[PDB]
């Protein structure tokens, strides 16, 4: 939002269809045992069961975290609760007119009423899945 | 037989033979395959951490007494008979402060001076075909198989032998007793 | 997850803590030791 952009409001029928979005921007994409071996490796590591570090995209991930969230004075708890919301997708039915993606998802009650457009264009950079769409 | 664990074998280990066998379907009736197999796998266990400790430097010792007092600690630590929970706190405990390998499936003990895990299994099969059963499977991981003989015979992996010869020759006499009771029984 | 006690779980994990926090780290010789004997004297209160 701090680096976002806006452009002007145009008035107009606004049609929405109603489909399954993303919602969690930034969803390094797992599943939920995966993301709690992450979890487990980061937070509670003497206390891991008997399953490994699958594939590359939770070593990464384990290694970054570890390396982030170094000597972070915080609740375990707290931590565990952020990783979960962050790594897992998360989906729901809106009703949306214009860009599906996430970040575009995670603005529609600034970019689109009932009778109007508010042009905008979120800080960073368009995922080149999204540009080819 | 059902009375061949609780005539020879001392109380303590009878609890922890009663545990953790409680979970599928078999009982201490049903049985005599792998009732009191589970016996015994914390008996070895038992022998091989008793009289063995290790000195101020990282040297081994084979003592006397066995209550560590101070200046010596235990040389094995005993990670069958626990909740499968605990067995691998036990394991991952290691292997965060000595850069190891973690295995795959569940190994029974581990030596504090040369860091080797062990996986045991004793059994009537002479020593080749038990010795490859779990070696070309449990492979990679350089988990160190110990594979005895009903009798007396010896192969371990290079026949590399960090134990003692007094202690793993009563070790022998130990399976040897208990072997010639199966047919009695 | 366990079938055990609350009790035996807590124990079992208080020795092998205190024996990494030794053996391969920074806690001290008589610490382990200190340890130990009030698992003994948990253990012989049942």
């Amino acid at each position: 939002l701090t680096h976002g952009t806006f452009g002007p409001v145009k008035f107009y029928n606004q049609v929405k269809v109603r489909k399954r979005v993303d919602i969690n921007p930034g969803h390094k994409d797992l599943t939920s045992r995966e993301a709690q071996e992450v979890i487990m490796e980061v937070v509670f590591p003497n206390e891991v069961g008997a399953r490994t570090l699958s594939s590359d995209a939770q070593l990464t991930i384990t290694k970054e975290k570890k390396e982030e969230l170094k000597n972070c004075k915080i609740s375990p708890i707290m931590v565990a609760y952020m990783l979960e919301r962050e790594l897992v997708r998360r989906t729901r039915f809106l009703p949306i007119a214009g860009a599906t993606s996430s970040t575009y998802v995670e603005v529609l009650h600034l970019t689109q009423g009932t009778c109007w457009e508010q042009q905008y264009t979120p800080g960073g950079e368009a995922e080149n899945d999204d540009l080819d769409q | 037989m059902e009375n061949f664990v609780r005539t020879n074998f001392n109380p303590m280990i009878l609890e922890r033979a009663e545990k953790t066998m409680k979970e599928y379907g078999e009982n201490p009736q049903n049985e005599g395959n792998k009732f009191a197999a589970i016996s015994t796998h914390m008996e070895v266990c038992f022998m091989y951490s008793d009289f063995h400790f290790i000195d101020l430097e990282g040297n081994t010792i084979v003592k006397e007494n066995d209550d560590d007092n101070a200046m010596l600690k235990h040389r094995f630590e005993i990670i069958e008979g626990q909740e499968r929970n605990i067995a691998w706190t036990i394991v991952n405990s290691i292997c965060n402060m000595t850069e190891n390998s973690k295995p795959r499936f569940l190994p029974d003990l581990y030596d504090y001076k040369t860091n080797k895990f062990i996986e045991i299994g004793v059994t009537r099969r002479k020593v080749e075909d038990y010795y490859y059963e779990k070696a070309s499977k449990l492979k990679g991981e350089n988990v160190y198989i110990h594979i005895f003989s009903f009798d007396g015979e010896e192969m371990a992996t290079d026949d590399e032998y960090i134990l003692d010869e007094e202690s793993r020759a009563r070790i022998k006499t130990r399976l040897f007793v208990l072997r010639q009771e199966l047919a009695t029984a | 997850i366990g079938m055990a006690s609350m009790l035996d779980a807590m124990l079992s994990r208080a020795r092998i803590d205190a024996r990494i926090d030794l053996e391969s780290g920074r806690i001290s010789s008589q610490d382990f030791s200190e340890i130990t004997n009030t698992c003994k004297a948990i253990e012989a209160l049942k």
